[PDB]
């Protein structure tokens, strides 16, 4: 009955210190479609964030890109935290400019 | 365009 | 190229209170161009994409007073499928369907579908003929019992078949400033040390539409998918998508190592390899 999302947390181009850009998180393959993302910045919720309309794979199970405009630094942490019913405790996955 | 077509289940 | 129109719509029973949650979106192949969504504001249907903001009144008025009239089904369908189901009405359940064409390199019809999904598993689908269905189980054989006395799939094959090649033919010349440009990948490979010995090479493939692409690994000429990654396409959020390949290989030999990018966007597949100094 319940299929547990994938997160993939990246730019939308690729990152310098002090450009403008586009912070995603991209979730899928989850199975019911009520989820909680928030994107954070060292470990706080970053208010501004908007997302896709929910549509879904020929598996059925469901997709969304949650994203917000940032700028990278040396000092800034960035990630992205998941809640959903077949997740114990919200998942934190960290942004890695390299991934 | 969508279909215009009454498909109950 | 090979083009597509696809429709998916998403209904989510709310037992505690009210109607469902209904949710609907349209593609023309990975463009999403319209939008309903039953908890915004306009309760209409919605463009997004210009090209189809030239589209008049009458355009927007039928597809609203359709899209409403689906998500009238899916809610009389939840409460069918509970019955079918012998299940409370206490928990939230969920109804998802697809539909849409597909039309080949000269834009003639190639292929229709039209499913559906109860709790996120298959229920009913139409054959690949347009005129038979398969019915996962006997809950679905009932529904497939009653759309057969009803000539359904007659007006789906008539739908797939003509009026969707038709308006995804309209849709295309009208969009053709970018439903009809391909968006070739731009790419480069990044090198990431795991030790003194040890390297990760990582090729991208940034910026590319549509979104199917495919990155292989070569190892002296040979395919290697050993100590290797490849994450999940993912929309880069304008438009475009995103994609990267990862081998880990022995500090020095890093030449021996050749990425491989094919796109419809390319006339030749792309090689790659690691640019030492
Ligand atoms: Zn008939």
């Amino acid at each position: 009955i319940q299929r547990t999302p994938k997160i993939q947390v990246y730019s939308r181009h690729p990152a310098e210190n002090g450009k403008s850009n586009f912070l995603n998180c991209y979730v899928s393959g989850f199975h019911p479609s009520d989820i909680e993302v928030d994107l954070l910045k060292n470990g706080e919720r970053i208010e501004k964030v908007e997302h896709s309309d929910l549509s879904f794979s020929k598996d059925w199970s469901f997709y969304l890109l949650y994203y917000t405009e940032f700028t990278p630094t040396e000092k800034d942490e960035y990630a992205c935290r998941v809640n959903h019913v077949t997740l114990s405790q919200p998942k934190i996955v960290k942004w890695d400019r390299d991934m | 365009v969508l279909n215009d077509i009454l498909s109950r289940l | 190229g090979s083009h597509s129109m696809r429709y998916f719509f998403t209904s989510v029973s709310r037992p505690g209170r009210g109607e469902p949650r209904f949710i609907a979106v349209g593609y023309v192949d990975d463009t999403q161009f319209v939008r309903f969504d039953s908890d915004a504001a306009s309760q209409r249907m919605e463009p997004r994409a210009p090209w189809i903001e030239q589209e008049g009144p009458e355009y927007w008025d039928g597809e609203t007073r359709k899209v409403k009239a689906h998500s009238q089904t899916h809610r009389v369908d939840l409460g069918t499928l509970r019955g079918y189901y012998n299940q409370s009405e206490a928990g939230s359940h969920t109804v998802q369907r697809m539909y849409g064409c597909d039309v080949g390199s000269d834009w003639r019809f190639l292929r229709g579908y039209h499913q559906y999904a109860y709790d996120g598993k298959d229920y009913i689908a139409l054959k690949e003929d347009l005129r038979s269905w398969t019915a996962a189980d006997m809950a679905a054989q009932t529904t497939k019992h009653k759309w057969e006395a009803a000539h359904v799939a007659e007006q789906l094959r008539a739908y797939l078949e003509g009026t969707c090649v038709e308006w995804l033919r309209r849709y295309l010349e009208n969009g053709k400033e970018t439903l009809q440009r391909t968006d070739a990948p731009k790419t480069h490979m990044t090198h990431h040390a795991v030790s003194d010995h040890e390297a990760t090479l990582r090729c991208w493939a940034l910026s590319f539409y549509p979104a199917e692409i495919t990155l292989t690994w070569q190892r002296d000429g040979e395919d290697q998918t050993q100590d290797t990654e490849l994450v999940e396409t993912r929309p880069a959020g304008d438009g475009t998508f995103q994609k990267w390949a990862a081998v880990v290989v022995p500090s020095g030999q890093e030449q021996r190592y050749t990425c491989h990018v094919q796109h419809e966007g390319l006339p030749k597949p792309l090689t790659l390899r690691w640019e030492p100094s």
